[PDB]
């Protein structure tokens, strides 16, 4: 319905419809708050390569990123406690390998 | 929207509908108006370069590949005026046009407000009343046997006749009804 | 010269575009002229209604009843059993279900050989 | 008691009158926007207080006052978290709420 | 979370470098705004995307108040392409909407600037995915240039509406909302910056390049 | 960046990976390490509820911003020499961890070095 | 205050500190503080002195119902009908005491998760593990009875696992 | 408030304005009543060029069939005054 | 259980005896004056069910379904009167016999203690409803629509008798109490399967389930308003409660015996759900949304957990209260325009707004907008499948998103968008239309704030 | 305040938009630079950054490839 | 009528809920919960009157 012509004077203006015309089977369909099959600039088959490439490209450069991170020349963060040992979680029963660090 | 189609467009009508969408897209692509205005005229020569042809399957076949590179060369997102079919308030006033018929389903202490609004309005559909049956015979007279043959309607031709088929068309609501 | 646009089904050819409405011919014409003719007798017919002062209620449309009855009550009385027919019948009928049955048996029995062999990490789930 | 959880609940309470309103005279008239606008910047201006409570000792607060239904094992409260999140986005927000009210004031009058 | 946002970002801002619905530019950076909220979620500092929302609420707000008084005083056209010479016509209007433009990118001092500024920083110093941190420069990058289209079209240059000019927005109660707003844009990062507490262990050591990329992007 | 570049595109056997880091003990170079130190008890960090993350070595600075920032509450830009402190505190912070990366870089490729090029004296 | 057990619902002594100014600024919070306690809770708290003067002046009260001990589904033959009814009677007066025992632990575990700030992890270690010992047993006695659950059902459970642990037992015995 | 509501006599004035503002229209002798092709000597696309000087003016498209026979400006004053409901 | 019984009864020669224009507002009347003392029902007991007697007992599950019951009975006489006017003195004192018979049997067969009796009352509700439908139905087609709901109904239920006779002749009694109490599992032999499946199918077909639907879209799109009302808002939760209450003696074979019929039930709630996508009828639409609804209960039922049942229960009650002011909503524009067509009138917000506010919170409680009792049902019943099997959210996910897009489909169409020109006959809303979509909506609303009454004798 | 319209020309201007445009533009600008002079160090960066290999081995630990 | 709306619209709303929270809500336990105030070396506590030491004498890099 989105194709018809919006300067006639159909009788039914917003549907685009004329009294006692032959509805289309699928008229629930095409009323134009649904399915448009309006021309386009670019052509369908061309839209679907650009969008399918694009999305492709995205999703392989992001898995390729994962693969190859980027960081700092740091050192892992170091914290004082045998890493904070009784703080995450606790257990203070068992004796904690001792994590101890050294300045430099 | 106002004038009755016809069967079919002339070369002619497409041509000049065809210069007036290449003028549009073109001030789309065009934002400025001096070289709008530039670009513009060295349209309006290249459509004139071909004014004068007297065959007619060369003139076809030039507003045929005319009409190709319009295509390819449109604008994607043409300027539209708001109010037009694409644009951004297009029918944003019609939630706000009520029929003229609703007025008789009012209350009596609803018309009692507006005494001479709704006196006058009596009048009017008096004078439909009082035309309907004139239109009708007059339709039945000046139409073909085998049905009309476009949507054309005839004034009317006597004293005091009214067009045929008016109320409706003369009764819109408004276009900014409140 | 340009490069071509190719329709397809969910963007149809341009009008413009259409190689038939720039060949001509006086049947073609004759056509135009008949189905104008169709749309201005339908276009009295309802313009005469509409306009009428005496009428009252909703003006009766054949074409939208014709459209109801042929999309509810006339298509059992044009069916035919096809190998197409049914074919697709029988797919759209009952391979969905079984695709679910085999989708929630199968999930349902890792999960409970997954319960006898105690490994499930059921700790806090009271509710069910 | 502690102003704190008085306030972050009648901050969003005060904002339910000119829904209650809605029935009343008052809506009728051309006096409603201009009075949802006020109730606005009035709840903007009370929000002010326990986003300075939070911003001096970093006070923060639940509040599960009504009891609605319990299924077994699992109790459902109505229940505020009235923490950092809530106490600075709520200003703001009734903040951009009060502008664009004021804005609209004039930019939908003829509607 | 992190990859999600970065391709949201990069491909709103992307699309709306070529719109001419001022409100679609306008909507498209929202959409940008939010795939930056969404990178630094994911790399791992919520209290810093929370700030970003309460930032961004102030000159968003106040850069569609902007557009909306264009529109109604040029009789409700949105596109861009009919929006002339503004500067001299609106004046109000266009210093509102200049400064909103300045505080979208970034510009230091601004409250743009703490919430944004810290989220590149961020974004710069972490373990992350190296093509979620690019994505997320080339949007900053289309930031700039979407806040330039907008301005190099709908207030420089010359008039391109139709004749009969209604242009008026000497209206106390558009004044007053966008000054509120503006003076919000103007001081609401620092002050809210400086009266939480710190939530964040604050990135103090990083190359001068590293330092510069979200400027040196913007100017790009 | 320029570690990145090396790593990916040179010998990434010569540069140090982030994620398994340190692989050689901490006293192999150094005849001697002080191990550092804390002034903050878990105590303290507990009771000021500082967060897991905020809990390094640099937490008494924190503490001392944190009570300063209380302490003078109306005034939110008194807090300046504290805040100066807390953020060299993690200045210093940083560069140890540096220190640390660029460390392991070396003796890995001090220990290629001499590892591979003894091979070469015992090849011949 | 005292109308609720501080045993049942315990929290820890509340410490908080004292204020030490560090400036000459005043503190805006502290008197709006005073103007709300003397535009607020003054007002309030007359209100509700005049209530509860005129609820002193009426005063009665409600008893709280006690339940005998009756036997239980264990020591009722196959087909008595009373015996069994009352059992079940019981068992579902118990089942609902069980699931007000475990919101009760639950209500501990969200108020220390609430209360201890930064410090939940730690500091409500002791609520975590009380919480899964009674979901345990909660668990053991109530899980996978489904709807039409019935004492006879949680006995078979009950059993089921008896057996399983004797045998276990009995085979570790041997080990 | 928005714009005051159109007048004929604005309308009018307003086509005369663009009409002598166009080139190949002698000023001096054009009146609300010229026909286009017939007393200024133009053509189709000239007509064109001034319908789509029209929308320009007033803001809003006209459609290809009915401006097909807006051959005067006076057709012109009373197709935007019954598009813009205006009496007087 | 006698003494709301009575009245009911009483409400038949009270409406035999009455003057000729005192029908309507008599029996309205004592209707919701029936309707306040049943009320009283909904104290309950906790640990066990009201015994009133030998024959009747309430239960939490019973006490809600009959209160919607006797509230269901004067909001039909208000939505009849309308369309009943040209109608003799007798014809109406007629129809109003056949909506008091069938409140009636409805009554006591949610209380009846033993399955003979409840299926007698159960099948006994057949007749008036049959009759309700053939003689005043609109068209034609009513003819085929009776016999589509009686044959599909009879092919369930006769099973179900053999089965009940059966089972009493092995156990020795069918009191719901002494069949709980004595319950024993079923073995796994191809006689317990089939008595499995004739204690289900009835329930099953009443509900209905998907591929025995057929007989729900002629049913309620040919019968008049209130028949429409009775046969969405309460004959399908027959079919509910007697599955609820079965259940108990079929254990543990539903374990496997349920997998085809949930199957059957999640797959036609997508399907269903789609086909109110692409209906042309506007009582149509609402029909299979009935479908779709009552799919979603099967499920709940069929996974016999504490969550599903009372999940089960509160989508039942808000179901019938939903779907009656869905089917009033549309019988007021086809008293209008006389035609079933939802395109046939548009943009009607414009011509009646009030009705437009019934209709948009009539649509929002379709798609179970939180925190209405449609989606607590949803959600509980969504919550005991994503535990019977963490897949269910794939299609418990798919069918919320296309229930929301056809609720606000049939909202937009028929609100929306401009007036048809040509129909100017649509005169202002009654009090009368006013006031039964208030009645229908207020007590939904009201429900929200205590959603324990309505939950079941699980919670 | 009446404005009326103009036709094709510049609209009219009251003082008052372009006093209260003017100041805040500026205020915007007075801001910027007074931040400028007090906070550089938050665009410039306050803390040096160290060159990795300025650092001798003896304070980094690593011995001589001999042992 | 001058102050009119802001003892309508702001006072009696805040009357209703104060009450409300300090005598209904407040007199179950676990309703309102304020997670507990920070304390640092040298704050002195309100209610024992105890002092907390400070802290351990800092290296002093000034
Ligand atoms: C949340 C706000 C709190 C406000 C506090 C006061 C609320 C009192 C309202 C009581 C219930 C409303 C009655 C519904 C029927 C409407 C009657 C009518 O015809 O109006 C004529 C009347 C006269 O106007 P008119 O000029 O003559 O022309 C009217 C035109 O027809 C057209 O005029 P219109 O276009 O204005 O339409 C009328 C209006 C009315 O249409 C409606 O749809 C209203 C009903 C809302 C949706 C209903 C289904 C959704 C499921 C939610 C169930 C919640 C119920 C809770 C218990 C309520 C007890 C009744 O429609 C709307 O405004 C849009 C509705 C969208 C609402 C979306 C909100 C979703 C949930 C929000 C929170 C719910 C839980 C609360 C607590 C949460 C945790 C703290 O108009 C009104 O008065 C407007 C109604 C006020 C809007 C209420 C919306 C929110 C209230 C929801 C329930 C209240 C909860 C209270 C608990 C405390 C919190
Ligand atoms: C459109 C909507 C209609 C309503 C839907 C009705 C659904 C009814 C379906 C009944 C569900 C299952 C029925 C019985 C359960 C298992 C069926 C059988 O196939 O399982 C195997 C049975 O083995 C073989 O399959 C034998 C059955 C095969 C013969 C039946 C014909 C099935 C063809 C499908 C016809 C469609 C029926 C519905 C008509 C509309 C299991 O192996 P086994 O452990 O050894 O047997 C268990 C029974 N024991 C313990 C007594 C021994
Ligand atoms: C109004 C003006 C008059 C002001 C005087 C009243 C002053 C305060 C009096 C309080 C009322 C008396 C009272 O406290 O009784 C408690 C009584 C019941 O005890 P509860 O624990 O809260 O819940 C029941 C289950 N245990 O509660 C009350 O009735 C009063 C407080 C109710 C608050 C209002 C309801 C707000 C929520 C509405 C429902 C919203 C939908 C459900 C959302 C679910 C979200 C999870
Ligand atoms: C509107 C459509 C609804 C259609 C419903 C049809 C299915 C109903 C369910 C099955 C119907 C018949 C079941 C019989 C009633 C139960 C009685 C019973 O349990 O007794 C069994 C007897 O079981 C049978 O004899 C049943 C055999 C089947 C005979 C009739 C076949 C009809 C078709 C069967 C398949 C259809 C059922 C499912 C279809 C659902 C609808 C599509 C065991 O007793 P004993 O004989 O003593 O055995 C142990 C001692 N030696
Ligand atoms: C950026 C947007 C894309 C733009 C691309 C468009 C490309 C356009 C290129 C040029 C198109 C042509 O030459 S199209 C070639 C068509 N040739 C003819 O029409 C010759 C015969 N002339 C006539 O029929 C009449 O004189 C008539 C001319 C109609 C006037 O009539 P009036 O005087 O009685 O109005």
């Amino acid at each position: 319905q989105q194709e018809r012509d919006p300067w006639y004077d159909w009788d039914h203006p917003d549907l685009r419809l004329n009294w006692g015309e032959p509805i289309h089977w699928d008229l629930d369909m095409y009323i134009r708050n649904r399915v448009d099959t309006s021309p386009t600039p670019v052509s369908w088959n061309t839209m679907c390569k650009h969008l399918f490439g694009f999305v492709a490209f995205m999703l392989f450069m992001f898995w390729v990123g994962e693969i190859y991170p980027s960081y700092q020349p740091v050192g892992p963060k170091q914290y004082p406690y045998n890493d904070l040992y009784l703080e995450r979680g606790g257990d203070p029963t068992k004796e904690p390998e001792p994590v101890v660090h050294y300045e430099i | 929207a106002f004038s009755a189609p016809a069967a079919y467009l002339t070369h002619q009508q497409k041509v000049l509908r065809l210069y007036k969408r290449a003028l549009r897209h073109l001030e789309s692509w065009c934002v400025h108006r001096d070289k709008y205005r530039y670009f513009a005229c060295l349209m309006r020569a290249r459509f004139d370069e071909h004014k004068n042809e007297k065959d007619m399957v060369k003139a076809t076949q030039l507003l045929r590949q005319a009409e190709e590179e319009f295509w390819y060369g449109q604008h994607p997102q043409p300027y539209i005026f708001p109010e037009s079919p694409g644009g951004t308030s297009y029918e944003r006033y019609e939630c706000y046009k009520v029929p003229e018929w609703c007025l008789d389903d009012w209350h009596p202490s609803e018309k009692a407000m507006y005494p001479d609004y709704f006196a006058k309005r009596e009048q009017w559909k008096r004078l439909r009343r009082e035309s309907w049956e004139r239109e009708v015979k007059q339709l039945q007279e000046e139409t073909p046997p085998g049905g009309p043959r476009t949507e054309a309607l005839p004034p009317a031709r006597k004293e005091g006749d009214l067009p045929p088929l008016w109320w409706h068309i003369v009764t819109r609501p408004r276009e900014r009804p409140m | 010269s340009f490069p071509k646009y190719k329709p397809s089904r969910l963007a149809t050819l341009p009008a413009t575009l259409d190689p038939a409405e720039y060949d001509i011919s006086p049947e073609t014409r004759k056509a135009q002229a008949e189905r104008l003719a169709i749309r201005s007798r339908l276009k009295r017919e309802y313009l005469l209604q509409y306009n009428d002062p005496n009428r009252l209620g909703v003006i009766e449309d054949p074409a939208l009843i014709r459209w109801t009855y042929a999309r509810s009550a006339n298509i059992y009385p044009n069916f035919r059993p096809t190998p197409k027919t049914s074919l697709l019948g029988a797919l759209f009928g009952i391979g969905p279900l079984f695709f679910w049955y085999y989708v929630f048996k199968t999930d349902r029995d890792k999960k409970e050989k997954l319960i006898q062999e105690g490994k499930l990490d059921q700790t806090f789930n009271i509710s069910y | 008691m502690n102003p704190f959880a008085s306030l972050t609940l009648t901050t969003l309470t005060i904002l339910t009158i000119p829904i209650m309103m809605s029935n009343s005279n008052i809506y009728k008239t051309n006096l409603y926007p201009n009075y949802v606008k006020t109730t606005v910047s009035y709840a903007f201006t009370l929000s002010l207080v326990p986003l300075l409570m939070f911003m001096h000792t970093g006070q923060e607060m639940i509040i599960s006052n009504w009891h609605w239904m319990t299924l077994q094992t699992v109790e459902l409260s109505l229940s505020f978290k009235m923490d950092y999140f809530s106490v600075m986005f709520i200003p703001v927000a009734l903040f951009v709420t009060w502008s664009i009210m004021e804005f609209s004031m004039w930019y939908m009058h003829s509607d | 979370t992190l990859c999600l946002g970065a391709i949201t970002t990069l491909f709103t801002a992307l699309c709306a470098i070529t719109q001419n619905d001022i409100k679609k530019i306008v909507a498209f950076s929202t959409s940008s705004q939010l795939g930056l909220m969404m990178v630094t979620i994911g790399i791992n500092q919520p209290h810093l995307a929370f700030l970003h929302i309460c930032m961004h609420a102030f000159f968003k707000a106040m850069l569609f108040m902007c557009s909306g008084s264009i529109i109604h005083s040029l009789n409700d056209e949105q596109d861009i392409r009919k929006m002339g010479g503004l500067y001299k016509a609106m004046p109000f209007t266009t210093t509102a909407l200049i400064i909103g433009s300045l505080a979208l990118t970034g510009m230091p001092y601004l409250t743009g600037f703490y919430s944004k500024d810290l989220i590149i920083e961020a974004v710069n110093m972490s373990y992350t995915n190296a093509w979620a941190l690019l994505m997320t420069l080339i949007a900053t990058s289309l930031t700039a240039a979407y806040s330039t289209r907008i301005i190099f079209f709908a207030f420089l240059g010359k008039p391109r509406f139709p004749p009969l000019v209604l242009i008026n927005e000497n209206n106390p109660l558009l004044i007053n909302s966008i000054k509120r707003l503006l003076i919000g844009s103007i001081f609401a990062g620092f002050i809210i910056s400086n009266n939480i507490p710190p939530m964040t262990v604050p990135n103090t050591t990083m190359p001068l390049y590293m330092k510069m990329t979200a400027l040196i992007v913007t100017i790009m | 960046g320029a570690h990145l570049a090396r790593r990916y595109l040179g010998d990434a056997s010569k540069e140090p990976d982030p994620l398994r880091m340190p692989t050689f003990p901490p006293d192999y170079g150094f005849p001697e390490r002080k191990e550092r130190e804390m002034v903050a008890t878990q105590q303290e960090m507990n009771d000021a509820q500082l967060m897991l993350q905020q809990r390094d070595y640099c937490a008494h600075y924190l503490i001392q911003l944190l009570k300063c920032k209380r302490d003078s509450f109306p005034n939110f830009l008194a807090c300046k020499h504290e805040q100066h402190d807390w953020d060299y505190c993690e200045h210093l912070d940083y560069v140890k961890r540096m220190k640390e990366f660029e460390r392991e870089r070396r003796l890995l490729q001090r220990k290629k070095r001499r590892e591979q090029r003894e091979a070469e004296m015992a090849r011949g | 205050p005292d109308s609720w057990d501080k045993d049942v619902y315990p929290e820890p002594p509340r410490r908080t500190p004292a204020p030490a100014p560090q400036t000459s600024l005043p503190n805006p919070v502290t008197y709006l503080t005073k103007i709300f306690d003397l535009l607020v809770d003054r007002p309030v708290t007359l209100a509700r002195e005049f209530i509860e003067q005129q609820h002193a002046k009426n005063r009665y009260y409600y008893y709280h119902r006690e339940f005998r001990r009756v036997p239980d589904i264990t020591e009722c033959e196959e087909k008595d009908i009373l015996c069994m009814f009352e059992a079940e009677m019981q068992w579902r007066r118990d089942y609902k005491v069980d699931q007000e025992i475990v919101n009760i632990i639950q209500e501990r575990l969200k108020a220390c998760q609430q209360r201890e700030g930064e410090s939940y992890r730690q500091n409500c270690a002791k609520e975590l593990e009380q919480f899964t010992q009674v979901s345990k047993a909660f668990q053991d006695r109530y899980s996978d009875l489904g709807a039409h659950y019935s004492a006879r059902k949680c006995l078979a459970k009950q059993k089921q696992r008896m057996l399983a642990e004797r045998k276990a037992a009995k085979e570790a015995a041997a080990a | 408030s928005d714009a005051p509501p159109l007048t004929l006599e604005a309308i009018k004035d307003r086509v005369l304005y663009v009409l002598k503002l166009y080139d190949k229209i002698d000023p001096e002798k054009l009146s609300v009543n010229s026909h286009f092709m017939k007393d200024l000597g133009l053509d189709s696309l000239d007509q064109v060029e001034i319908i789509m000087a029209m929308e320009d003016e007033f803001g809003f498209e006209i459609p290809d069939i009915d401006a097909e026979k807006l051959m005067c400006p006076q057709e012109i004053v009373d197709y935007i005054a019954d598009k813009k409901d205006v009496y007087e | 259980m006698l003494k709301i019984i009575i009245p009911t009864t009483m409400l038949l020669p009270m409406t035999w005896m009455s003057k000729h224009n005192m029908i309507w507002i008599n029996a309205t009347v004592h209707s919701l004056l029936i309707s306040l003392i049943s009320l009283s029902l909904l104290n309950q007991l906790g640990e066990n069910s009201l015994n009133f007697s030998l024959t009747f007992f309430s239960d939490s599950l019973s006490a809600p379904l009959l209160v919607l019951t006797t509230w269901l009975l004067p909001l039909m006489l208000m939505a009849s009167q309308s369309h009943l006017s040209k109608e003799t003195t007798t014809r109406k004192k007629l129809y109003i016999t056949m909506l008091i018979l069938l409140q009636l049997f409805l009554i006591m067969t949610f209380t009846a203690t033993e399955l003979i009796l409840f299926y007698i009352l159960f099948e006994a509700t057949l007749v008036p409803t049959l009759i309700i439908i053939t003689r005043w139905g609109n068209q034609t087609e009513r003819l085929n629509a009776g016999l589509y709901f009686l044959f599909y109904t009879l092919a369930g239920s006769l099973p179900l008798l053999v089965a009940l006779v059966y089972i009493q002749n092995t156990t020795g009694s069918l009191n719901f109490l002494i069949i709980h109490y004595w319950s024993h599992p079923l073995s796994n032999s191809w006689s317990n399967i089939f008595m499995w499946l004739a204690c289900i199918m009835a329930f099953m077909v009443k509900m209905p389930l998907y591929g025995l639907h057929l007989w729900l879209p002629k049913a309620h799109v040919e019968a008049p308003i209130a028949g429409s009302m009775v046969l969405a808002a309460v004959l399908l939760k027959l079919g509910g409660y007697g599955m609820m209450r079965i259940t108990t003696i079929l254990n543990p074979l539903t374990n496997y015996m349920a997998y085809p019929f949930l199957m059957l039930s999640m797959w036609g709630m997508i399907m269903t759900s789609s086909i109110c996508l692409r209906q042309t009828d506007l009582k149509s639409l609402i029909a299979y949304s009935s479908v779709s609804h009552m799919a979603l209960v099967i499920v709940a039922i069929m996974i016999q957990t504490p969550w599903s049942f009372m999940g089960a229960t509160a989508l039942m009650i808000a179901h019938g209260l939903t779907s009656s002011m869905l089917f009033c909503l549309a019988n007021t524009n086809y008293e209008r325009v006389h035609s079933r067509t939802m395109i046939l009138a548009r943009g009607l917000q414009t011509l009646l707004p009030l009705m437009a506010t019934w209709w948009l919170v009539a649509s929002l409680t379709n798609l179970a907008l939180p925190p209405s009792i449609n989606l607590i049902g949803e959600l509980f019943i969504i919550t005991a499948s994503f535990s019977w099997s963490n897949i269910t959210i794939i299609l418990m996910g798919m069918n919320m998103m296309i229930t929301a897009l056809y609720s606000l489909y049939m909202l937009i169409t028929t609100q929306r968008g401009k007036y048809t020109h040509h129909i100017n006959n649509i005169k202002p809303s009654f009090t009368r239309e006013n006031a039964l979509m208030a009645l229908h909506i207020l007590p939904l609303l009201l429900l929200t704030l205590n959603p324990k009454m309505i939950l079941g004798p699980l919670y | 305040v009446h404005i009326e319209p103009r036709y094709r020309q510049f609209p009219q201007l009251t003082r008052s938009q372009l006093i209260q445009a003017e100041f805040f533009s500026a205020t915007m600008w007075f801001w910027i630079l007074w931040r400028f002079w007090h906070d550089s160090d938050a665009v410039l960066g306050h803390f040096p950054y160290p060159d990795p290999s300025q650092w001798t081995d003896e304070e980094l630990g690593i011995l001589p490839d001999d042992e | 009528r001058h102050s009119i709306f802001a003892v309508t619209h702001v006072l009696i709303p805040v009357w209703i809920i104060h009450y409300y929270l300090k005598y209904h809500v407040t007199a179950k336990p676990y309703t309102v919960v304020e997670r507990k105030p920070r304390i640092f070396p040298g704050d002195t506590i309100l209610e024992t009157g105890e002092v907390i030491p400070l802290m351990k004498e800092f290296p002093d890099q000034h």
